[PDB]
RNA sequence: AUCCUUAUGCACGGGAAAUACGCAUAUCAGUGAGGAUUCGUCCGAGAUUGUGUUUUUGCUGGUUGAAAUAAUUAUAA
């Protein structure tokens, strides 16, 4: 019904590759590296704070 | 912001806000009726149905009587504004014209009522012949497929002209006791300043004040326009006294406009166009189960064949008989008297289910019969191209404008919805005679929402565009040979709209001088600078840098004559040849400059393929090329 | 409106006779021989074979004649005016009408 | 178009696309599309150059006039006019 | 207060499978379903029936012969 926001894809150091849904994959390879693993980090750090 | 969003919807396609219809006015007016007037003005209103004025009008109109200023009007334009410019035409007929002797006196007075299309020209002279008919006025049309001739001019007292075909009845030296004959200069739609043909506008305005000067007495100027804002700036270009101004928002407006957008959350043009079909789908669904009839704009005119024939199978697919339910024999009648006679764009078909469209590419007759039909309302839902808002006063209740990107050959790009435009369409909405409130529909792309709101609320003003046309302006100017030098220029320039505009904001327009020169003598000074090197490049007039001495040549006196931009001037300067032959005139003719917004059409393509095998006139260029078609329909 | 709901609910005439009675010019509908023109049978296809009787218009000859020698065609050509379709020899028929076949004949040699 | 049935002939309507048409180099289009670039086949002019005698009349043809005739003509067919004249008192063998 | 054991829920992460995962106004079932054995006995949890999906369930992205350029009006006669 649209209360939520449509998720985006769930990236990890191996989907890293294999997302082409969200840009600068390939384009931009070290940002992309930053999105992937900050939000990687995010996740994780959102589930210590979480338990916290 | 807050209190023009009041309630939002959230779908599943698209999140859709809607906007509350705009406040009712407070009143602290009386409401003027005519048994007020004097006698001759008591038939100004032959059908008087209230017998009291309109909230915008009453004061307008006595502040009109009571000074004689240059004045204008920010209106809704519901109507209103129509009376308004009649009631100040009686004024000057009655200053040229006695109150105790009934002979009207006619070479006195000459009055021009400009605006800005044929078609509205055409309405307005109806009207004014209905309303004046008493005084035994004769009210005929100046411009374009109007023809009238060197006599008639002369002839008539009211004149209804187009901006273009007035500037060139104006330009030119030898009608110019008309001109100072004419009172009563009446501007119909100023906020036309913002888009390309403002321009004209401009450029007249600059010839009334500044060209007439041995006579020198000053006609009585009255703009009359959509609410927009800095009015204020307005005033200053035009002279407006600070009474004259009248700035009237929306909550005057006779039925109040009730926003709505859809934003679309899609990307993808393929699902994007199906998610706005559904949304469209969706609102007519919500309208006709009240009996509302419905407006979906679009931006082209193939748009709108395909867009009425998905409503056909869709909303078919939904209730076939709910649409007409009513007088169905009548509508079977009416409708195949209408579609199947005069109508060869395939269209009978959409005609025949009653769901009707209209666009540029629809014949003549055709086209009144969709507008008759509409009217009738056996025509539930009326697809459209951006024909109607602009040309045709005909309200509708529902009024639904799809997508954001046009293409303009100007760019050669698709940009977004012109505020402009988006306003006029909006314009058209529930019936000001009849039904209570309209509703606004935007069918749009969530992201640029946010920017349509703002130029929504007008908030806009109305841009300059004179870089453009500056230069043609000027060396039409030197024709007239009211400039010889530089400082002429600028002085003219100081009456010219992109004067204030500048002096408003000089960086929104890129005046580099900012500080220095308030009067922005040296900026001026540098604009008349440039256009005389291309000008003089273009042996348009003659120009010296340091000495500064100006004087008008042939080739620029017949660009004055017959209107020519300049580019398409120095086009034909080059094209041209002592050698050139019957196939390259045509080709020439092409390249005009005024066809650069014309191309071709894949439904066109076949009558092209048809044509340019019989052709007697060959073409050099082939079919994809719009300077080709353009010749072989000159041939046609 | 109401209209709308009820109905819900001379001398060039006869050259044209003498144009649809006469065939040999008729026949000739093809003068463009082969050519390309540019624009449920009704009022016209605006193109094709024109029977204004029944006004249908006929894409190919076949039908353009066959429907010609149709009753129907036939039976709306005499409601037009008269009944000269359908209509012995007491020999002033060839005495009379073939002396008139060899003068006329004359005539237009 | 005229069409054959079995053992008949019948004028048939035609649809879809026959249309296709060749029409190159021939007829109006081309060649007269083609006339405008014929003043410039006079930038350059050039004849093998004959040993000039006095013993037969010789003569004077203007750059004008060819030019006319260049631009009236056609660039595959030929156009042909005649010429006239008279001898100057200058020389009787010079023909101008 | 620190550390540790079991179970549950919450989730980061890492895997494996979906020929499996279920549901039942159904029947029976530690008051013993269902199986093993060295013949002495041992294990103790679902079984029967019907039915849904099951080369899959909900969403996205790209490529593509799958397909989809507004209006207007100006001459000297
Ligand atoms: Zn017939």
């Amino acid at each position: 019904l649209g209360l939520l926001p449509k998720p985006e894809p769930k990236v990890k150091l191996s989907n890293m590759m294999s997302v082409f849904e969200n840009d600068q994959n390939i384009t931009d390879p070290t940002a992309w590296e930053k999105v992937v693993k900050d939000q990687v980090d995010l996740r994780k750090r959102k589930h210590l704070e979480e338990n916290e | 912001s807050l209190p023009e969003g009041s309630f939002k919807r959230v779908k599943p396609q698209y999140d859709e806000i809607h906007i509350p219809a705009p406040s009712k006015p407070v009143i602290d007016y009386e409401l003027k009726e005519i048994t007020s007037l004097p006698d001759w003005c008591q038939e100004a209103f032959p059908s008087s149905e209230t017998t009291s004025l309109n909230p915008i009008q009453s004061k307008v109109f006595h502040a009109a009587f009571e000074g004689d200023s240059n004045m204008l009007i920010c209106a809704p334009t519901g109507s209103g504004k129509t009376n308004i410019a009649l009631l100040t035409v009686l004024k000057a007929l009655s200053h040229h014209y006695n109150p105790k002797t009934k002979k009207l006196n006619l070479s006195a007075f000459k009055i021009v009522y400009i605006a800005p299309l044929k078609a509205l020209v055409q309405e307005q002279v109806r009207e004014f012949q209905r309303r004046l008919a008493f005084l035994g006025i004769k009210v005929a049309e100046l411009t374009g497929d109007s023809r009238l001739s060197r006599k008639q001019i002369d002839e008539t007292q009211v004149l209804v002209s187009t901006p273009e075909k007035w500037d060139i009845t104006t330009r030119n030296s030898n009608n110019l006791a008309i001109v100072e004959l004419v009172r009563l200069l009446i501007i119909d739609e100023i906020h036309l300043l913002h888009d390309d043909r403002g321009p004209v506008l401009e450029s007249i305005v600059a010839r009334t004040f500044w060209a007439s000067k041995y006579g020198q007495e000053y006609p009585r100027i009255i703009g009359l326009s959509a609410t927009l804002p800095n009015y204020e700036d307005v005033g200053r270009f035009l002279r407006v006294p600070k009474e004259g101004l009248f700035y009237f928002d929306s909550s005057f407006r006779p039925c109040p406009l009730s926003q709505q957008f859809c934003g679309i959350k899609e990307r993808n043009s393929l699902k994007k166009l199906k998610a706005m079909n559904d949304a469209c789908y969706e609102k007519v669904l919500e309208s006709i189960n009240e009996g509302n009839q419905i407006i979906v704009f679009v931006h082209s005119r193939k748009e709108t064949s395909r867009t009425a024939t998905w409503l056909k199978n869709k909303f078919a697919e939904e209730n076939i008989t709910h649409k007409l339910t009513k007088n169905d024999a009548g509508s079977k009648q009416i409708l195949k008297t209408e579609a199947a006679n005069v109508l060869d764009p395939s269209l009978r078909k959409l005609i025949e289910s009653g769901i009707g469209t209209h666009h540029a590419g629809l014949t003549r007759s055709d086209r009144s019969l969709s507008e008759d039909l509409f009217a009738d309302g056996l025509l539930q839902v009326l697809v459209c191209t951006a024909t109607l808002a602009w040309g045709v006063n005909l309200p509708a209740h529902t009024v639904i404008i799809k997508g954001t990107d046009v293409y303009s050959p100007e760019k050669g790009s698709w940009e977004q919805l012109s505020p402009q435009d988006v306003l006029q369409m909006l314009g058209r909405a529930g019936r000001p005679r009849y039904d209570t409130f309209g509703e606004g529909i935007i069918i749009t792309d969530q992201s640029n929402v946010q920017y349509y709101l703002s130029v929504l609320n007008q908030q806009l003003p109305i841009e300059s565009q004179f870089v453009s046309k500056l230069v043609d302006n000027l060396n039409a100017e030197v024709v007239a040979g009211n400039i010889k030098c530089r400082n002429d220029a600028v002085n003219w320039l100081a009456y010219t709209y992109l004067y204030v505009r500048m002096l408003a904001s000089p960086m929104l327009y890129k005046v580099p001088d900012i500080s220095s020169d308030g009067q922005l003598k040296k900026f001026r000074e540098s604009l008349v600078h440039s256009a005389l090197c291309i000008l003089k490049e273009q042996e348009l007039v003659l120009y010296d840098a340091e000495n500064d001495v100006i004087e008008a040549t042939d080739l620029g006196n017949i660009a004055s004559s017959f209107y020519i931009n300049h580019a398409s001037m120095d086009v034909y300067n080059r094209e041209l040849d002592e050698h050139t032959t019957q196939i390259d005139l045509f080709r020439i003719f092409s390249m005009s400059e005024e066809f650069k917004y014309v191309s071709v059409r894949y439904e066109e393509k076949r009558e092209l393929k048809q044509l340019l095998e019989k052709a007697p006139i060959p073409i050099r260029e082939d079919i994809d090329d719009p300077l080709a078609k353009v010749n072989v329909l000159l041939q046609s | 409106r109401e209209e709308y709901a009820e109905q819900a609910r001379p001398i060039e005439l006869q050259a044209l006779k003498s144009k649809y009675t006469n065939y040999d010019h008729l026949i000739k509908g093809s003068l463009k021989d082969l050519n390309k023109r540019k624009l449920s049978f009704k009022r016209g296809k605006k193109f094709g074979f024109y029977c204004d009787i029944c006004n249908l218009t006929f894409k190919d000859t076949l039908q353009y004649i066959d429907h010609l020698n149709h009753k129907v065609h036939a039976i709306k050509f005499e409601n037009l005016f008269d009944e000269p379709l359908i209509i012995d020899v007491p020999q002033e028929e060839f005495e009379l009408c073939y002396h008139n076949l060899i003068k006329d004949f004359v005539e237009v040699r | 178009t005229i069409n054959a049935q079995g053992e008949e002939i019948v004028v048939v309507a035609s649809a879809d696309y026959e249309s296709q048409t060749f029409s190159s180099k021939n007829e109006w289009r081309k060649s007269a599309i083609a006339n405008t670039l014929l003043y410039l086949r006079l930038k350059n002019i050039y004849v093998s150059a004959d040993d000039f005698v006095e013993e037969q009349n010789v003569y004077v043809l203007p750059k004008n006039l060819l030019k006319k005739f260049i631009e009236i003509s056609d660039v595959k067919i030929q156009v042909a006019a005649f010429i006239y004249g008279m001898s100057a008192k200058d020389h009787p063998k010079v023909k101008e």
